[PDB]
């Protein structure tokens, strides 16, 4: 009834085809246990969230070079940020531990207990800051959105999990040809657009021997 | 300090070991729980033992830590 | 999973999980810092 | 009763309507509950009139030429006489905060012991020695221009802070600057105030 | 619905019965089958049509008065770096700073007045002038925006009118899709492009330059 | 009764949810306080560990301040013992903590004797009569003569609003001093002369920046930058 990652395999029991992009991808059996479920849901919404950003900056600081603005490659931009930036290494990282630290066990406790920091313990808000969903809050992440339309909050969580996975696989694919090209890639895309017959990931040396 | 310093860290061992042993004691067939190891209340205990000494002391007085020797199986010489 | 999780909690995999935990914080301390003999700070 | 809206067709809040310089600002559902309400209420009473203080503070020390009002307290590094108009007041600098630290801990001590919410917003009586507020209408008046005055001398005051942060110039030369070259000389020509 | 943008096509469902000036059944994505979505996406084409029609007269009118000589204005690509380097420049960061924050209050107001239509009548907020402000149909706000007043007559006139402004604007993002292709391809501007397509036909065609269609050229020169 | 938490969300101890305590938020991961006599003695430790330190780090900031402000030329307190024993009208450091050992022995004898048995110290004819008012009205709570201005003596609602003033600005002093030894133990000078670093250079002047707190992150800095 629904188009699987194989078709004509057998879909898992636990994935029933209610969460967002469910096709039914499970061979290692992760995630049976329905807390386990959960935390995996959760972690995959939180790494496509975060492989959609730092895919999202690489491609804008990448065409922002391409085009003549003085930008460093994806790899190795912030040992050359460092040096020109007032925050010195050290303290950037943990004040963003310290902050992420704050966030990111505000939401797990929202995570063990739904609706467990909407009792006003923070400043005193109630309606905000109280997850909506499994992996999705609401109140205060929610300012002007359709997830109060069913239909639309269906779609959307649909296409942020598959540009989610869309950005996983670019985010790989950043890193192996970086390792591969030592470019940037938008060089490598253009090199691909230029010369396709023969710019491609076997002729350039390195992990095709 | 080294006396101190291995001190904490042997009494840590002994009372997380100790309060395994009362929680899975009072549980059915607890002979199971120590060859089936529960993770999530082995770690809780684990991370909760730092104040070792201040529960082994409270225990010594009401006689929680210790037992008397009519429950005790004892040699009949 | 649950079914493999109850092997991965038996007693061989915890006589892992404590020996690699210990034996890597031991070999971390010692490859950071140098061999002392003192505890003066 | 409203004040106008923040935004032409805002949704409007349950809970901003009875309360004076009411523009259904709140966008993130701040202080949904009453308690949390009232003391927020307080507190934005508290940071407004300070605000008035230190805009007061700052503008009377420049439109009367008597210098900076980040160079004021600079006499505590240099070590000379401190003036208040003209006038060479010679305590010490250890005195002048000692007695400031217990004086205004003893007033936020009778502030803070009121325990009647509508009286930590406007205590009347010995603090109000003219008294123009028997009639309603002008005290509603009178609370309305009192919140947006205080309003606009707190992001005053915020903006005094950035300005100062960015450039060494004072206010006035600010505003000389902004009446002279506008479009040549702004927070934007500034290159601290945003990257690039 | 009049036309179509492919005769013999199938039209997908949610354009067949939608009274929309310029609807051609132009939907092979389905990007607009949610009515909020066609209504945004109305809004956006509408606005972006808008700015590419005010970006294609200055590009174009300018330079026609540049090839008639009456103005020694620039071309529109370089246009930028010629009032930079001008000695009554106002910086680039003022510049960018004043265009944002003027954009970002008059697209606040279009925001607000899309979440709810004709909410921005009330009394008392643009200093007693907002109540022209109503919006009479989403995109279409009226008022101020138009005080001669061909918009107050017969509707099938203003079907009508509606249709060829969504038409020109059309015509002018693909036009400025054009120069920017033209420019990135060519390097000139669309008045010298045009003069010598009007002159050499044959010779000034897109596929003789080698930007759009590489590896074309190589083709040319083995034949 | 339960006011605040510590970490919302989290599960709190059955013996701290019903419980009308002095600045109670649930924190007790490690169920110390199960027992109910047991927390009383941690309350009386809690409250003499804070009271001592309220007035240890008085006894730094304050005198620190007035350095700042140059009208007393007292040193810093790490090096203030130092600097009144090579003084020349020092008592001596074993005649000093003698004394401290015996004055404070006998305060803490009838400190503990009245915690054992509560009001134990009011039997007359043993402190020369004064002990009357000797007699503990609560746990950690003697008040007698040591509250002689009778500002104890009030309505119920503000007294424990007097107690959780005094337990909450008790642990801010308290966690204030493992800072101060901290900091002394890192950068080697004092609060005042800390805390004006970083009001002047916050970013440059940071815990993580020392690399005695944190070994090794200097050494990442260094790689970073070559
Ligand atoms: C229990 C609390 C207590 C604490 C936290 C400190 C703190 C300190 N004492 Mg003080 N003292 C304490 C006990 C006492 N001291 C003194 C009197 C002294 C003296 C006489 C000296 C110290 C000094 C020192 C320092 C010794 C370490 C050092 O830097 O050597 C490295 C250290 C900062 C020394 C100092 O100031 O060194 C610079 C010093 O000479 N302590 C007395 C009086 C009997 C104490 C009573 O409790
Ligand atoms: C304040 C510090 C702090 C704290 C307490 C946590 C704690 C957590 N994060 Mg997190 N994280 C942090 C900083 C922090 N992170 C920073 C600075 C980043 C970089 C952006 C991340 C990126 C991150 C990702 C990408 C994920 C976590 C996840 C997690 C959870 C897994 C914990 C574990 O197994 O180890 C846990 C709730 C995982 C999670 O939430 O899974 C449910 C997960 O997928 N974190
Ligand atoms: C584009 C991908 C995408 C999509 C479709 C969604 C969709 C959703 N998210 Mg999500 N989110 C995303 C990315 C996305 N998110 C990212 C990257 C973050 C991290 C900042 C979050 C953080 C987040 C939180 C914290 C919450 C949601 C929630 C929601 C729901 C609200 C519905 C809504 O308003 O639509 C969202 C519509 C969009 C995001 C489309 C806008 C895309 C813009 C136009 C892209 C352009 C901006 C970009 C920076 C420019 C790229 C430049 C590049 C070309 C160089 C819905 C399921 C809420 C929820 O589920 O509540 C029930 C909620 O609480 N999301
Ligand atoms: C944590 C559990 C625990 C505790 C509290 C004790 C406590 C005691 N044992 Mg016992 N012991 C244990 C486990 C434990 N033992 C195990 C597992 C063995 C088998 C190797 C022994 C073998 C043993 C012998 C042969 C002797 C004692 C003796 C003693 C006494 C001396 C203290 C000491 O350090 O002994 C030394 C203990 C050892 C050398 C055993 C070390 C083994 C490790 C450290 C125990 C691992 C337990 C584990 C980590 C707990 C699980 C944690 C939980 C969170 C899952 C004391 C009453 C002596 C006695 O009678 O004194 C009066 C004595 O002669 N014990
Ligand atoms: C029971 C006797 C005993 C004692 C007291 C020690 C103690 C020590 N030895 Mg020895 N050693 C022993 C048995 C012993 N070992 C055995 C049986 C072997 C053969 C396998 C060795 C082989 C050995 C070598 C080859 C070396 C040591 C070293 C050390 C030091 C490392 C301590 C450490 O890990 O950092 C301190 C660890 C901590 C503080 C742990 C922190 C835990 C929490 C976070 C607190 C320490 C002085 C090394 C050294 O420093 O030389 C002097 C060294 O080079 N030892
Ligand atoms: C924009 C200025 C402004 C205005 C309109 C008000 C208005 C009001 N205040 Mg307020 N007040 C202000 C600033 C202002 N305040 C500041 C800055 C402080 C801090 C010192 C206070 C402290 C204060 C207290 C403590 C109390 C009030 C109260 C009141 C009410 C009645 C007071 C009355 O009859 O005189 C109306 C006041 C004015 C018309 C202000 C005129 C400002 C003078 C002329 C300027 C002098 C500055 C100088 C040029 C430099 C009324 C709602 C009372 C209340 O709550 O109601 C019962 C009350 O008890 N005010
Ligand atoms: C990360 C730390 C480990 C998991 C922590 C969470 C946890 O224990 O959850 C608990 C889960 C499942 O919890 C299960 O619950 C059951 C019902 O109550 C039983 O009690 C089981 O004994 C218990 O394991 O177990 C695990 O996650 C097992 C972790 C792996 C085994 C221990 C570590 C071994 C490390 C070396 C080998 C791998 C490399
Ligand atoms: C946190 C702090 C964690 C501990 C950091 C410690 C820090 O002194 O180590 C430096 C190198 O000096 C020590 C080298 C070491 C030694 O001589 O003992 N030796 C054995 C590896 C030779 C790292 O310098 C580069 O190697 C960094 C490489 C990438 C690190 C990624 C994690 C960074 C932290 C997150
Ligand atoms: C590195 C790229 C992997 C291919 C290397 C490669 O082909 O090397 C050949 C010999 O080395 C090898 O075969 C080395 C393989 C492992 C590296 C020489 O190849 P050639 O130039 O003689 O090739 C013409 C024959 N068909
Ligand atoms: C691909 C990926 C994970 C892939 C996992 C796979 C296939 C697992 C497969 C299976 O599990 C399934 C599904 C089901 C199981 O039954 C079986 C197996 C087989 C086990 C994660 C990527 C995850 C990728 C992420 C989160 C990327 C994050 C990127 C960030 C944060 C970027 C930050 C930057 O810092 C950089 C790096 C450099 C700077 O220049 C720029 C900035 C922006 C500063
Ligand atoms: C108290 C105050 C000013 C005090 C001034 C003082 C003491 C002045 C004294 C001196 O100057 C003199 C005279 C002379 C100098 O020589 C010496 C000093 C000593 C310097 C300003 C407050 C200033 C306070 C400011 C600017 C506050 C800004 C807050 C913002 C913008 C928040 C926005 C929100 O929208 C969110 C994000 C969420 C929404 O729910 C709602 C809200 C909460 C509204």
């Amino acid at each position: 009834d629904r188009p699987l990652w194989s078709p004509g395999s057998e879909p898992p029991a636990w994935l029933d085809g209610s969460l967002a992009g469910d096709y039914g991808f499970d061979p290692l059996h992760l995630s049976e246990e329905p807390e386990m479920r959960k935390w995996m849901v959760q972690a995959e919404l939180v790494h496509a969230r975060w492989a959609m950003l730092g895919v999202a900056g690489i491609l804008f600081t990448s065409i922002a070079a391409k085009t003549g603005a003085p930008f460093p490659d994806w790899y190795d931009a912030g040992k050359e940020a460092i040096k020109t930036s007032p925050a010195p290494l050290g303290s950037l990282i943990f004040t963003e531990l310290l902050l992420f630290g704050w966030v990111e066990t505000k939401r797990l406790y929202d995570l063990r207990n739904p609706g467990s920091q909407g009792d006003g313990s923070f400043l005193g808000i109630t309606d905000g800051l109280k997850g909506k969903e499994n992996g999705y809050p609401g109140g205060l992440f929610d300012p002007m959105g359709m997830s109060k339309n069913e239909a639309s909050y269906k779609e959307a969580k649909v296409k942020e999990i598959k540009n989610g996975r869309l950005a996983m696989l670019a985010f790989v694919g950043f890193i192996a040809q970086h390792h591969a090209t030592h470019k940037s890639p938008i060089d490598n895309l253009l090199d691909h657009v230029a010369d396709p017959f023969h710019v491609t990931f076997a002729t350039n040396g390195v992990s095709i021997p | 300090i080294p006396t101190f310093g291995f001190l904490y860290v042997a009494g840590y061992i002994g009372h997380v070991g100790r309060q395994y042993i009362i929680l899975s004691k009072e549980d059915a067939k607890p002979t199971d729980k120590e060859i089936i190891l529960d993770v999530p209340l082995a770690l809780k205990l684990a991370f909760q033992g730092w104040a070792w000494p201040l529960a082994s002391i409270q225990e010594l007085r009401n006689g929680s830590l210790l037992e008397k020797d009519e429950n005790i199986t004892v040699s009949p010489r | 999973m649950k079914d493999f999780t109850t092997y991965l909690s038996t007693a061989p995999v915890v006589g892992l999980g404590w020996a690699i935990f210990t034996s890597g914080l031991l070999i971390e301390i010692n490859r950071f810092f140098p061999d002392p003999l003192v505890f003066s700070f | 009763t409203r004040a106008g809206n923040f935004a032409p067709g805002s949704e409007p809040k349950d809970y901003l309507e009875g309360l004076p310089g009411n523009y259904n600002f709140d966008p993130l559902e701040l202080g949904k509950e009453k308690g949390t309400l009232q003391r927020y209420r307080e507190a934005e009473l508290i940071h407004c009139r300070w605000a008035m203080l230190g805009a007061a503070g700052c503008l009377a020390v420049e439109v009367l030429g008597l210098g900076n009002w980040y160079d004021a307290p600079l006499w505590a590094v240099t070590g000379d006489k401190p003036t208040w108009f003209g006038i060479e007041v010679p305590f010490d600098i250890a005195t002048i905060l000692g007695v400031e630290v217990v004086a205004m801990a003893v007033a936020e001590g009778l502030r803070n012991e009121n325990q009647d919410m509508e009286k930590r917003l406007y205590p009347g009586g010995a603090f109000d020695p003219l008294g123009f507020s028997k009639d309603p209408k002008s005290f509603e008046d009178k609370k309305l221009k009192e919140l947006k005055n205080g309003r606009l001398a707190m992001v005053a005051c915020l903006g005094f802070a950035g300005q100062h942060a960015a450039t060494g110039k004072p206010i006035l030369a600010a505003l000389g600057d902004h009446l002279s070259s506008p479009f040549f000389n702004n927070f934007a020509t500034n290159g601290v105030s945003v990257p690039g | 619905m009049q036309g179509n943008w492919l005769p013999g096509s199938q039209t997908p469902a949610h354009l067949k019965d939608l009274k929309m000036a310029g609807n051609f059944g132009f939907d092979p994505l389905n990007l607009g089958a949610e009515p909020q979505a066609l209504r945004w996406y109305q809004q956006a084409e509408l606005v972006h049509s808008r700015t590419a029609m005010m970006g294609v007269a200055g590009i174009l009118i300018p330079g026609i008065f540049t090839k008639l000589g009456a103005l020694n204005v620039p071309q529109w690509y370089e246009a930028g770096k010629v009032y930079i380097e001008g000695e009554g420049a106002i910086p680039f960061g003022t510049l960018l700073m004043t265009t944002l924050f003027s954009y970002a209050f008059v697209e606040g107001k279009r925001w607000q007045d899309f979440r709810k239509p004709g909410s921005q009548a009330e009394p008392g907020t643009f200093f007693g002038l907002e109540s022209q402000f109503k919006g009479t149909e989403n995109g279409y706000p009226g008022g101020i925006f138009d005080p001669l007043g061909y918009s107050k007559t017969s509707p099938e006139k203003l079907d009508e009118l509606k249709l060829k402004e969504i038409k020109n604007g059309r015509l002018a993002m693909v036009a400025f899709l054009g120069f920017a292709g033209q420019y990135g391809a060519t390097g000139k501007g669309p008045i010298d492009n045009l003069a010598d397509h009007l002159a050499d036909p044959w010779h000034n065609t897109f596929a003789e330059n080698g930007i759009s269609v590489p590896g074309l050229s190589a083709v040319e020169q083995a034949a």
